[PDB]
Order: structure tokens, then C-alpha cells, then sequence
């Protein structure tokens, strides 16, 4: 086509959507990560996830409004995840990487799991 | 803006 | 902070955020601008507009799943708007420039209204 | 992936 394209507007949008999720707004999900709970966008989450984008696919599960977590993911590395998800950025340390990478496999983040990836083999 |  | 930021992350999400919304996946809302219907995500509605995000924030609206936009809006400067809001691309041509334009000054979308205003001074 |  001949359309004209505004360079910041994706992430102006991703920004404004972490806003809403600062402020509860329109949150539609509870995920539950064992004793821990994050409130969320579906829509954010099947964008970022493989994992959330089959779940909310499915006709029985797009109806619920809290999903369970396997009990072996740990809590920490899914916050830094979902923060990604909603900034582009990660938290990624030495004290967390070994938890992140596992959560980004399960929850199906390619790119997440490819970095991971990287920065293990650099310190081996 | 640009030509994408 | 420490973060790491994969750049095309904001760019995939709406990219995915579209396709969910070509495939009718979790949208819930219709905006009805006079005979057209269009179905999209609050959320992307607010993200990109101001009315919208007033429209969403208010304690009774945000519940409706129908909205009506005034009857001068025209459905074609809609409908490229909306596309814009999905793709960051926007179909600006001379035949639709002055819809378009009426329609983000509507909706409150200042880069649009922006650009839109540009290119009419260049033509005079 | 880049520094922010
Ligand atoms: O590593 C990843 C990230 C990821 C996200 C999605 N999300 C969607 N995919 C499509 Cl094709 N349309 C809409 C979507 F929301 C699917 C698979 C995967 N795998
Ligand atoms: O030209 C524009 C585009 C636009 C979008 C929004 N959207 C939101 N703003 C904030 Cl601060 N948090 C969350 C949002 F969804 C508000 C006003 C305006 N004016
Ligand atoms: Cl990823
Ligand atoms: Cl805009």
C-alpha cells in the first residue's frame, strides 16, 4: 500500500497498556502462581505467550478468569516475564536467569528463552 | 512519521 | 534498572494484537459508526485514543459492548483509523485526508491529527 | 536485544 507509518506508536500502545495494568484497568485475568497472584490482560498474554495464546484459544478456557500455573514455576521468574511482556524489558540477572529461562519455556517466549540461552553459554 |  | 529490552517486542505484540482482531479472538466491543460495525479490543481502543480511554474508564461505559459514535463520523475515516491503531500504519490519501482528520480530532489521537494537518498545509 |  501507500500508507505512512508512526516509528513510536507500538511501543506508545504497549506503554499505555502497562498504565492500565498499573492502575487494575480492565484486567480481565488472575494468573496464580502458587501463593502469589498477577492480574492481567488476555490479550497482552496471548500476544507475549504461546502458552496463554492456546489457553485463551480454547472454547472452555477463554471463559475462565483465573488460570493456575504448574506448581514447579517459580513466582519471581513469572513477574519478570509478564513486566517483559508489558516493556520490552527484562530483568535478567545471575541470581534469576536459571528461573526465567524455565518460566519462558513453559509459558512458550522463543526470544526470552533464546537469550537466556546466550547469556549462560557466555559465563560456561 | 516515515515510509515504512 | 539492569534491563535488557528486545527491540521488536512492542512491534510483535501489535502485530499479534491484529491478528487476534482478524480472527474475531477475545474482541469485546462493537463500535457502531451509523450502518458499519466494527469489532475491537477496549484495551487497543484505549490505548490509542483519548476518547476511547475516557469512554472505558467511566464506571458505566466501561460494562457496554455496544458504543454509537456520533453520526457525522464517517465509516471509512473510522475504519483507517482503526486499522492504524492495529498496524501503526495509516492509509492517508487526498480523497480520505479530511475524514481521517475529522475523525482523530473525534476520537483524540493528536499524532494523527498531527500529521494529517501537515500534509493539508503542504497542498495549500 | 539491546541496552536500553
Ligand atoms: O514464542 C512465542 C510467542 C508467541 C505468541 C503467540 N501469539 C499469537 N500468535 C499468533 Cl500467530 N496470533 C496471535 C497471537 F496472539 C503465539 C505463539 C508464540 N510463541
Ligand atoms: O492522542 C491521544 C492518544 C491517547 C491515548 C490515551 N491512552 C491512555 N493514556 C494513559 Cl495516560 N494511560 C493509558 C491509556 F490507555 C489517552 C489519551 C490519548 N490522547
Ligand atoms: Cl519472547
Ligand atoms: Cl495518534
Amino acid at each position: 500500500d501507500s500508507c505512512i507509518q508512526f516509528t513510536r506508536h507500538a511501543s506508545d500502545v504497549l506503554l499505555n497498556l502497562n498504565r492500565l495494568r498499573s492502575r487494575d484497568i480492565l484486567t480481565d485475568v488472575v494468573i496464580v502462581v502458587s501463593r502469589e497472584q498477577f492480574r492481567a490482560h488476555k490479550t497482552v498474554l496471548m500476544a507475549c505467550s504461546g502458552l496463554f495464546y492456546s489457553i485463551f484459544t480454547d472454547q472452555l478456557k477463554c471463559n475462565l478468569s483465573v488460570i493456575n500455573l504448574d506448581p514447579e514455576i517459580n513466582p519471581e521468574g513469572f513477574c519478570i516475564l509478564l513486566d517483559f511482556m508489558y516493556t520490552s524489558r527484562l530483568n535478567l540477572r545471575e541470581g534469576n536467569i536459571m528461573a526465567v529461562m524455565a518460566t519462558a519455556m513453559y509459558l512458550q517466549m522463543e526470544h526470552v528463552v533464546d537469550t537466556c540461552r546466550k547469556f549462560i553459554k557466555a559465563s560456561e | 512519521w516515515v515510509i515504512p
